[PDB]
RNA sequence: AAGCUGAGGCGAAGGCGUCUACCUAGAGGGUUUCUGUCGAUCAAGGGCGAGAGUAGGAGUAUCCAACAGGAUUAGAGACCCUGGUAGUUCCUACCUUAAACGAUGCCGACAGGAGUUUGUCAUUUGUUAAUGGCAGAAUCUUUGGAGAAAUCAUAGUUCUUGGGCU
C-alpha cells in the first residue's frame, strides 16, 4: 500500500496550484480534485486526496521539500526582504587576540581605535 | 579611507591546518593550531574581483554555496543581476545542453572550492574562469583569484559577498552608505528565523 | 598481481618476526600478520545480580578477565572477526567506530 | 659518482623547461658555460650567472621559456664535415629549426658555425 | 612560419599562456582568458580592458592564482599583494 | 525547417556572425554540435567509414552482440577528425560515428628542405601513442608520396599532406588504436613549440564578449 | 623469554626482544680537525648465508617426518584422536639451497604538495614542546608523467630515443 510516481506527481502539482481550496478533511478534498484534474478512473480520485490530505497535515508544520503553493512565496519574500535596523557590527570596541593585534601593526594601521587583547 | 578593518575584524581571523597554495596569503601561524588569514590582501584582492566581475552582461555572468552558510550567494545575484544555482549543483550543466537549467558563463564565482569540487572541475571543460573564497584549508587547483576568507562560521561569507557586491556598483556607476546593510547578507538559522516571523506581525 | 601494497603483512625494514597462534586453528603465524585486545566480565550480567546478594564484602567490584587475541586469515574469517570487501574501501584503514 | 657534469646539468635545465620554471639551479664548468653561451646566441635561453665559492662552483640560469630539450650525448663521438650531416638527421626532430653543439677545434659551435669556419670536431650534444 | 619568397602561411596561431610560455593548442578546453578592467584614478573606469590567458596545464597545478598575482603588478592594476609578508 | 541552433556557438554560426574554422580553434571552444561543422566546411568534408567490428558482451541468455564502427572526416585542406560509436544495429553505429568525428576536428603543416611554395609535410617529427601503438609521422622530401599501412594512408590523405614518412610500433592489428594514435599525432603538431611561434601578438578578441549584445538586446 | 611489541629500531643479507658485568663493530648527527681524488661497478677468486639434511660427542622437557593403534569412508597409505623414535637444544666439522620476494641489480642528478614518525643538532622558555636543518622509515593526494592494464615520487625525466658499470 504505497502511492506510486504518478499519483505523487500529480498529487504535489494539485497543492502548488490550487492550495486556495483544499482543506484537512478527505471528503472536501476527493470532490475537489475531480473538478481540479479530469482523471480516468474513481480509484484514482481517492489516492490521489489520499495524500493531498497527507501533506496538508505535515504543512500544518515546517515547509514541506519538493512543493511550493504560492501563498509561501509571497510570505518569504517579505520575511526574505527586511534587515534590521543598525549594523550590528559595531562592538564598538572590538575585542581583538595578542598575535592578530601584531598584524594589524604590520598592515600599517595600529592606533585603529579597537581594543586589544582581553 | 578607506579603513573597513572595523567590519572585517569583527568576525574572521579564524582557520584551519594551511594549503600550499594559500601560505602567501596568510599571516603568522598562531598559537593552539589557528592561523591568521591577513586583512590587508583580502581587501586589495575584493577590488581586483569586482574589476573581473566587470564583465559584458551580468545576466551572462555566473555565480553559482552547496554549503549551508547560500543566503549572501542569492543577494549577489540580485544586486548585480547575476544568475544562481539553489539546491545542489547537478553536474553536466557546463556541458550537457539537454539539462534544462543549461547556463554557460563567461565567468563563475563560488563560496569554496574545497566544499564544491564538481562546479570547480566543469569549468575546466568550457573554458571558464572561476574565482573563490576559500579559506586556508582548501584545494587550490582550476582557481584563478583567491578570497582569502572564512567559510566556517555564518558572518564572514556575508561580509564579502556584500562588500564585492559594494565595489562593483562604484565601477559601473548607479552608486556614489547605500542603504543595504551587511546584515541582509547573513545565514540565517531556522531559529534565526523564528524571531523574523515575530518582527513581521509586530508591525502591524 | 599485487592485491595489497602491505601484502597483508605490516612490516617495514625487517627480514624476520616472531610467531604466535590462532586461538581455534593452533596455527603457527607471524606477528606481523590480526589481534584483539578483549575485556569481558567475569561472572556475566545476568548471573551478577544473583549473586551481589550472597557477597562477603558490601558493594564489591567484580572483577574483568583480559586476553590479547592472536587468530590467522583462516581462523579470522570462520568467526566474522574480519570479512572480505570491495577493492575501493580495501584501502579503509581505520576501525568501524567514528567520533566528533 | 658524478661521471659526467654536462650530461647532467641538461637533465636538470630540461626538467625545469617541461615544469616551466622561471630559473633553475645547475656544480659549474667550462664547457657548460660554453655550451649555454652557444644557446644564449640564437636565443633558446635568457641570461645567467656563474657563481664562486672557491669550489666547483654553481650556475643560475634564468629561463625565457622557449626550449624543448637539451640533450648531451657520450660518449664523444669525433665528427668531421663530410660525415656530419648524417648527424643532423638522426639527433634532430626537424631539418628547418634546432643545432647540435660540437666542440669544434677553434671552440664550441653549432654545426651551422661549424660548416662556416670548415671545422669538426668531437660533439657534445644538441637543442631543441 | 613564411613562405620566404614572401608572405605568411598557415591556418590559426595558438595563443601562448603568460605564466608558463608554451603553446594553446585547439582542444585544451581547461584553458582561459580573462578580462580585467583598468581604472582611471580615483577608480574611474576608463573603457578599456586588460586581457590575461593561460594555458589549461597552469591551472591544474593550482598556480594560475599565483600567476594573476604576478602579472597584474606588474602590468598595475594591483599595489602589495604580489611580494610578502607572511609573519 | 532546418536545424534550430541550441547552445551559444551554434546561435553565431546561424546567424553567421563568425565565420571559418580558425577563429574557433584559436579561442580553444568546445563543438558540440555537428551542425556546426557541416555549416563551416560545407562542400568538400567527407564520410569514410574505416572499419566495422562485432562485439559481444555474455548474458544469461547468450551473447549480446553489437557493432562497434569507426568514420573519419576529411576536408582535403589540413582538417581531420574521428569518431568511434557501438550501437546494436550498424547503421546507428555509423551515422553516429560520422556526428562524433565532426564534434572532434586543425592539422599543422610545413617543408622539408627548403621554403619553396605551398607546404606538404608534417613541421617536425610527432608521435602520437594509444595503449599499445605507437605513430611516428617523420618530415619527408617532396614527391615521395605518404607511406604507411593502408589504414594510416586513408586518414593521412583526408589530412592532405603531400608527402610523409612513418614508423609504427606495437601491436598494430589493433585497428582502432591504430587510427587513433595517427590521429594523436597530429593533435601532437601544434604542441610543439618552434621557433616559428615566438613573438607575442595582441591577444584577438573572445567572440562571445565581442558579440554579447546581438546575442541577448 | 608472555604482556610492553607498533606498517617501531638495528644488521651486508640470512636475521636480532627478561636482567647484569664483560670484549667487539658501526650507521646517522655535529666539526673554521687531517689527507687531497685515494673513487664507481665487477669474469675469476674469497667469505657470511633461514629451515631441512649429514658426521662425531653432550643432552633429551615439550612438540613431533616415519611407525603403531582408534575413528570416519565404498577404500583412507590422509584430514580428526591416543601414543611415539630420528629431529627440535648445546659443541666440532660439513652441505650452500628457499615465494633467500620490494618476485623491482649498484653508484650519480634533477623533477610536488600534505601531514605522520625514529635519531641528532640549530634558533627560541610553545623546552618529553614549536618551527627549521641533514639521515632514516612508512603514508596520503582533486598533482604531473609513465604503463598493456593492475598500478608507480619511482616502474617519472625514453621514436623529444645516449650519466657510468654488471
Amino acid at each position: 500500500r504505497i502511492r506510486t510516481k504518478t499519483t505523487k506527481r500529480a498529487a504535489r502539482l494539485v497543492i502548488e496550484r490550487f492550495y486556495g481550496q483544499l482543506s484537512f478533511d478527505f471528503q472536501d478534498n476527493k470532490r475537489v480534485c475531480d473538478a481540479v484534474a479530469d482523471i480516468p478512473s474513481k480509484r484514482m480520485r481517492n489516492k490521489i486526496a489520499g495524500y493531498v490530505t497527507h501533506l496538508m497535515r505535515r504543512l500544518e508544520r515546517g515547509p514541506v521539500r519538493g512543493i511550493s503553493f504560492k501563498l509561501q512565496e509571497q510570505e518569504r519574500e517579505k520575511r526574505d526582504n527586511w534587515m534590521p535596523t543598525t549594523s550590528k557590527l559595531n562592538v564598538p570596541k572590538i575585542l581583538v587576540d595578542p598575535e592578530t593585534k601584531e598584524m594589524l601593526a604590520a598592515i600599517g594601521l595600529g592606533e585603529m581605535e579597537g581594543v586589544e587583547v582581553f | 579611507a578607506v579603513i573597513k578593518m572595523m567590519l572585517a575584524a569583527k568576525v574572521y581571523l579564524g582557520s584551519t591546518n594551511l594549503s600550499f597554495g594559500m601560505k602567501p596569503y596568510v599571516f603568522t601561524c598562531r598559537k593552539d593550531g589557528t592561523h591568521v588569514i591577513n586583512l590587508a590582501m583580502t581587501y586589495e584582492k575584493i577590488k581586483l574581483a569586482a574589476r573581473m566581475i566587470y564583465a559584458v552582461e551580468e545576466p551572462k555572468d555566473v555565480l553559482a554555496s552547496t554549503k549551508s552558510f547560500t543566503r549572501a550567494v542569492h543577494k549577489f545575484a540580485e544586486f548585480l543581476g547575476a544568475n544562481y544555482v539553489e539546491q545542489r549543483f547537478t553536474p553536466g550543466l557546463f556541458t550537457n545542453y539537454s539539462i534544462k537549467n543549461f547556463c554557460e558563463p563567461r565567468l563563475m564565482i563560488v563560496c569554496d572550492p574545497n566544499t564544491d569540487s564538481q562546479a570547480v572541475h566543469e569549468a575546466a571543460y568550457a573554458n571558464i574562469p572561476c574565482i573563490a573564497l576559500c579559506d586556508t584549508d582548501a584545494h587550490l587547483d582550476y582557481v584563478d583569484c583567491v578570497i582569502p576568507c572564512n567559510t566556517k562560521n555564518k558572518n564572514s561569507m556575508g561580509l564579502v559577498m556584500w562588500l564585492l557586491t559594494r565595489e562593483v556598483l562604484r565601477l559601473r556607476g548607479a552608486l556614489t552608505e547605500w542603504s543595504v546593510l551587511p546584515d541582509l547578507f547573513f545565514y540565517r538559522d531556522a531559529a534565526d528565523e523564528a524571531k523574523i516571523a515575530e518582527a513581521l506581525e509586530a508591525e502591524g | 598481481p599485487v592485491k595489497r601494497r602491505n601484502h597483508g603483512r605490516s612490516k617495514m625494514n625487517r627480514g624476520h618476526t616472531r610467531t604466535v597462534n590462532c586461538m581455534n586453528c593452533g596455527r603457527q603465524v607471524p606477528k606481523d600478520k590480526i589481534t584483539r585486545f578483549a575485556i569481558k566480565n567475569m561472572v556475566d550480567a545476568s548471573s551478577a545480580k544473583d549473586v551481589s546478594d550472597a557477597c562477603i564484602y558490601q558493594g564489591y567490584e567484580l572483577p574483568k578477565t583480559y586476553q590479547k587475541q592472536y587468530y590467522c586469515v583462516s581462523c579470522a574469517v570462520h568467526r566474522h572477526v574480519v570479512r572480505p570487501r570491495n577493492v575501493n574501501v580495501r584501502r579503509n584503514r581505520v576501525p568501524l567506530f567514528l567520533k566528533l | 659518482v658524478r661521471t659526467s657534469v654536462l650530461a647532467d646539468a641538461l637533465k636538470a635545465i630540461t626538467n625545469a623547461e617541461r615544469r616551466g620554471m622561471r630559473q633553475v639551479l645547475i656544480p659549474s664548468s667550462k664547457v657548460i658555460i660554453a655550451f649555454l653561451k652557444v644557446m644564449a646566441s640564437r636565443n633558446y635561453i635568457g641570461d645567467f650567472e656563474v657563481i664562486d665559492d672557491h669550489r666547483s662552483g654553481k650556475i643560475v640560469i634564468n629561463l625565457l621559456g622557449r626550449l624543448n630539450k637539451c640533450v648531451a650525448i657520450c660518449p664523444r663521438f669525433d665528427v668531421g664535415l663530410g660525415d656530419l650531416e648524417m648527424w643532423q638527421a638522426k639527433l634532430l626532430p626537424s631539418r628547418q629549426f634546432g643545432y647540435v653543439v660540437l666542440s669544434t677545434d677553434k671552440g664550441i659551435m653549432d654545426h651551422e658555425e661549424a660548416r662556416k669556419h670548415n671545422a669538426g670536431g668531437k660533439i657534445l650534444g644538441m637543442f631543441f | 612560419m613564411q613562405n620566404d619568397a614572401g608572405e605568411i602561411v598557415d591556418m590559426l596561431i595558438p595563443r601562448k599562456c603568460m605564466a608558463t610560455d608554451r603553446l594553446i593548442p585547439p582542444h585544451d578546453h581547461a584553458s582561459v582568458q580573462i578580462q580585467i578592467a583598468k581604472v582611471n584614478d580615483d577608480g574611474l573606469p576608463t573603457g578599456e580592458f586588460e586581457t590575461v590567458v593561460f594555458s589549461g596545464y597552469v591551472r591544474a597545478l593550482g598556480e594560475s592564482d599565483y600567476a594573476l598575482n604576478r602579472i597584474a603588478t606588474e602590468k598595475g592594476l594591483l599595489t602589495g599583494v604580489y611580494r610578502n609578508e607572511a609573519h | 525547417g532546418g536545424w534550430q541552433p541550441r547552445t551559444k556557438l551554434g546561435r553565431l554560426v546561424k546567424s553567421g556572425k563568425i565565420k571559418s574554422i580558425e577563429e574557433i580553434f584559436y579561442h580553444a571552444i568546445p563543438i558540440k554540435e555537428a551542425e556546426i561543422v557541416e555549416h563551416l566546411l560545407g562542400e568538400d568534408l567527407k564520410d569514410e567509414i574505416m572499419k566495422i567490428m562485432p562485439v559481444q558482451k555474455q548474458t544469461r541468455a547468450g551473447q549480446r552482440t553489437r557493432f562497434k564502427a569507426i568514420a573519419a572526416v576529411g576536408d582535403g585542406k589540413g582538417h581531420i577528425g574521428l569518431g568511434i560509436k557501438t550501437a546494436a544495429e550498424v547503421a546507428n553505429a555509423i551515422k553516429g560515428a560520422t556526428i562524433y568525428a565532426k564534434l572532434s576536428i586543425p592539422v599543422r603543416r610545413g617543408y622539408w628542405g627548403n621554403k619553396i611554395g605551398l607546404p606538404h609535410t608534417v613541421p617536425n617529427t610527432v608521435t602520437g601513442k594509444c595503449g599499445s601503438i605507437r605513430m611516428r609521422l617523420i618530415p619527408a622530401p617532396r614527391g615521395s608520396g605518404i607511406v604507411a599501412g593502408t589504414a594510416a594512408k586513408k586518414l593521412l590523405t583526408m589530412a592532405g599532406f603531400e608527402d610523409l614518412f612513418t614508423s609504427s610500433l606495437g601491436h598494430t592489428k589493433t585497428t582502432f588504436n591504430f587510427l587513433v594514435a595517427t590521429y594523436k599525432a597530429m593533435e601532437e603538431t601544434f604542441k610543439f613549440l618552434t621557433p616559428d611561434q615566438w613573438e607575442d601578438r595582441a591577444f584577438e578578441e573572445h567572440p562571445f564578449v565581442k558579440n554579447s549584445d546581438w546575442l541577448h538586446g
